[PDB]
RNA sequence: AGCAGAGUGGCGCAGCGGAAGCGUGCUGGGCCCAUAACCCAGAGGUCGAUGGAUCGAAACCAUCCUCUGCUACCA
């Protein structure tokens, strides 16, 4: 925001910085393909498969997820089609994370 | 110096400045459409509609046209406005700021040899020759520069009062070198659809006519633009005088390729 | 200057500056250039030199040796044989037709001036392939004979595709002279066994007996660029007829009519035309001055005609005599004619379309392709093998020779019939 | 080839007889709690060659070349 009030009611903050879980066990990382409203919104897993991403409490007006750009799924147990975001990363993150040659270099920032 | 017949604008005349300050009033601005003399411009009459900017509208070093509104000619304050501009004035306004630059920068030659160390010598130089060039030919449109350009087009004009030195090199140097090079659009426009084949000489005969009762080495300019047209820039004078010369040439040509086959383009 | 006249006709995509320039040496060239949307769709023209070292082959000009530049995928390399001057066996001229069906109208009317023709085949499509039993027929109608099949596109096609594809045109051809005409395999992308194509032009196609003593006419059909360059205008000393003659030895400075005439002002009926008269200036052939003009040839006639007759293409078939030439101006004209039973030029793989054509209509607009001349007309009288056909522009008739009769099958007209003037 | 335009000083368009002209963009500042809108501030520099007048020439005027626009042919 450009400054403002009634912003500071409420934790600052900000990411002390900071580290670095994975993929786990169905809980992997995805790119944004698009950005759609309501809430929700879409994202084409690094694997090849497709689905669609789901917000996660907290994360919701906390954290803001432009178009584009790395970040960490959970699978659905049961679910192919619609699947459950996690825990986002840094663009800097990412590119370290390519760098050490742990998720596909397929994608650009 | 002046670059004006007058030395002191008149009132409601059409005349040029230059910025060299903006105040809170309005503007304070020399003349370069007179002398260096100081006119003052005021805020209110200067648009009749809003204004969000300021320095997009007047700003420092622009030539901007403007009308006398008042002035008091013992003090010597000339009260300006630029309220009452038309675009046709400025145009007008152009044209003669732009012709006393040059009119004056002819005038300068003559004061490059003679004793110069004071300033009102261009002045002296002024008076006396500008006034009997223009004055007489002011009534008509017409400023200083026709005067002039009469006399390097036929030198009497500049002979029929004090003829000056060295000046007179310089004058028909820079008469003949700017007000040139000059200028034929004499083009002439002729058809011709020949079913003939002795046209290619009957063409002969008829271009070398162009005009009649001039010198069989006449030096005229040819062109040929495309198979039917025939295309001939005749004697360039002025187009004021090549007028009987574009006019009644084009029947020869026309004519004379009748007379060998057929129906042509009249 | 030109001893006969060789025509280079063939169907879409095979090709024609390679192999017109491996044979000629004279790029084929006209107006829009720009190239060619595919393969050249206008009346090219081009004259060569052939002569013999006493070998089969025809030498280049450094007659040692000869390095291709086809392709650089590979280097093609010939020996035509080693230098000590070469002997000037003939002068020899071609007539490169159009390859595109629509213009069918012009490419018989190129082909109607030729001594001998090469039917450019290509064996990317169809076996039977329209235009090749289109040219062919029409071949055989003129008075012709003298053919050299040449199969001029099969570099990336497979022995078996272009095995199959000459056995189906020489057995659809089985009433259409082709025999006795040899059917030489070419290389256009590597320009081999171009060398035995000489031997063969040479031997095939010698030059036909040609009536000198007979009165001169000159068939044109091709225009002139002349003039508008300089110094000296306007319009020009004037226009220059690419023509062939058929008959006689044509002079220079001889005067020379162009019979189908021009319309007389004001007519309120279809007679009457003037012939134009126009004197030689000069009797141009290759790149090499003459004073005469040989029949069997194709000769640039410069004639004093003035720019507009020659400022576009407007000379299109058109016959000149000398002069005050004996020829009718016919501008009502008695056809004998016969038709094909199946529309030639159109057959696609699918039977689709290409059968029986119905019976001509009286009032019905054709292009009688009478000479090298091509009018259109309308069908007055209708009988099988009496009609009368009244012409838009008059046609001189030489002798009364063949026609080739078309009809306006849909977008243009395609072959349907020929026949001879009564 | 006839006619027309141009031969950057960020972009694009190229303005006139006073050395970036116009429109735009980028970058920065100002206003505002903040954004938009609005207001200001920029930037190594014969602007293809050969010449003349000139205090000076993309620009005042010529002689040449090249690229394109419209028209259009020599080849």
């Amino acid at each position: 925001k450009g400054g403002k009030n009634r912003r500071r009611g409420k934790n600052e903050n900000e990411s002390e910085k900071r580290e670095l879980v994975f993929k786990e066990d169905g809980q992997e990382y995805a790119q944004v393909i698009k950005m759609l409203g309501n809430g929700r919104l879409e994202a084409m897993c690094f694997d090849g498969v497709k689905r669609l991403c789901h917000i996660r409490g907290k994360l919701r007006k906390k954290v803001w997820i432009n178009t584009s750009d790395i970040i960490l799924v959970g699978l659905r147990d049961y679910q192919d089609n619609k699947a459950d975001v996690i825990l986002k990363y840094n663009a800097d993150e990412a590119r370290s994370l390519k760098a050490y040659g742990e998720l596909p270099e397929h994608a650009k920032i | 110096c002046r670059f004006y017949q007058h030395k002191f604008p008149e009132v409601e005349d059409v005349v040029m400045v230059n910025v060299r300050s903006i105040a809170e009033m309005g503007a304070y601005v020399s003349l370069l459409e007179y002398n260096n003399i100081e006119g003052m411009i005021l805020l209110s009459e200067l648009s009749r509609r809003r204004i969000r900017s300021i320095n997009k509208l007047i700003r420092i070093g622009r030539n901007e046209c403007v009308v006398v509104i008042r002035v008091d000619k013992e003090k010597g304050y000339i009260d300006l406005s630029k309220r009452r501009v038309s675009p046709e004035e400025a145009i007008k306004c152009e044209d003669k700021f732009t012709k006393s630059k040059t009119v004056y920068s002819i005038l300068r030659h003559v004061a490059e040899v003679l004793e110069y160390t004071k300033d009102e010598q261009l002045e002296s130089l002024f008076q006396r020759t500008a006034w009997v060039f223009d004055d007489k030919y002011k009534r008509p449109g017409y400023g200083a520069y026709d005067a002039f350009k009469h006399a390097v087009s036929d030198p009497s004009i500049l002979d029929s009062l004090d003829l000056n030195e060295d000046e007179r090199e310089v004058l028909i140097n820079n008469i003949n070198r700017r007000l040139t090079p000059q200028a034929v659009k004499i083009r002439a426009d002729i058809e011709v659809a020949c079913y003939g084949y002795e046209g290619i000489d009957a063409v002969k005969e008829a271009l070398r006519a162009g005009l009649n009762c001039s010198t069989e080495t006449m030096p005229i300019k040819i062109n040929l633009i495309a198979p039917p047209r025939y295309v001939m820039t005749t004697t360039t004078l002025e187009r004021t005088e090549g007028l009987s010369v574009l006019n009644q040439a084009m029947a020869v040509i026309k004519e004379k390729i009748e007379e060998k086959r057929g129906v042509f383009n009249v | 200057q030109a001893t006969i006249n060789i025509g280079t006709i063939g169907h879409v995509a095979h090709g024609k500056s390679t192999v017109v320039k491996a044979i000629s040496g004279v790029h084929t060239v006209r107006f829009k250039n720009e190239l060619e949307r595919n393969i050249t769709i206008k009346l090219g023209y081009a004259n060569a030199k052939i002569y013999k070292l006493d070998d089969p082959s025809c030498p280049r000009p450094e007659c040692y040796r000869s390095c291709g530049s086809s392709t650089p995928d590979e280097f093609p390399t010939d020996i035509p044989g080693t230098k000590g001057n070469f002997k000037l066996v003939r002068h020899v001229s071609f007539v490169d037709c159009p390859g595109h069906d629509i213009l069918m109208a012009t490419m018989l009317n190129g082909a109607a001036v030729m001594d001998a023709a090469l039917l450019l085949i290509a064996g990317n499509e169809s076996c039977p392939q329209p235009q090749t039993s289109e040219h062919l027929a029409a071949i055989e109608i003129m008075k012709l004979k003298h053919i050299l099949i040449l199969q001029n596109k099969i570099d990336l096609v497979k022995e078996s595709q272009a095995k199959e594809q000459y056995e189906q045109i020489l057995a659809f051809v089985q009433g259409t002279v082709a025999e006795g005409a040899p059917i030489i395999p070419i290389s256009a992308q590597l320009k081999y066994n171009i060398e035995v194509v000489c031997e063969y032009i040479v031997k095939k196609i010698p030059v036909p007996p040609r009536d000198f003593t007979s009165e001169p006419r000159l068939i044109v059909i091709r225009s002139f660029d002349v003039n508008k360059p300089g110094c000296e205008v306007d319009d020009l000393k004037g226009g220059v007829a690419g023509g062939s003659i058929l008959k006689g030895v044509l002079k220079v400075g001889q005067e020379i009519e162009v019979r189908p005439g021009i319309v007389s002002k004001d007519s309120e009926g279809k007679l009457m035309c003037k012939p134009i008269f126009s004197k030689i200036v000069s009797l141009f052939a290759e790149h090499n001055d003459l004073q005469y003009a040989a029949p069997g040839g194709l000769i640039g006639v410069g004639t004093k005609i003035d720019p507009t007759l020659c400022r576009a293409d407007r000379m299109v078939g058109q016959v000149l005599g000398a002069v005050g030439a004996l020829p009718e101006i016919f501008t009502e004209l008695e056809i004998s004619y016969f038709l094909l039973r199946r529309l030639l030029g159109v057959r696609t793989e699918g039977d689709k379309k290409a059968a029986k054509v119905q019976k001509l209509s009286k009032n019905e607009v054709l292009m009688v392709n009478i000479g090298s001349l091509s009018t259109g007309g309308r069908v007055s009288a209708v009988k099988a093998d009496l009609g009368k056909i009244v012409l838009t522009n008059p046609v001189c008739t030489e002798v009364g020779e063949k026609i080739a009769l078309s009809r306006r099958v849909e977008k243009h007209w395609r072959l349907i019939g020929w026949g001879q003037i009564r």
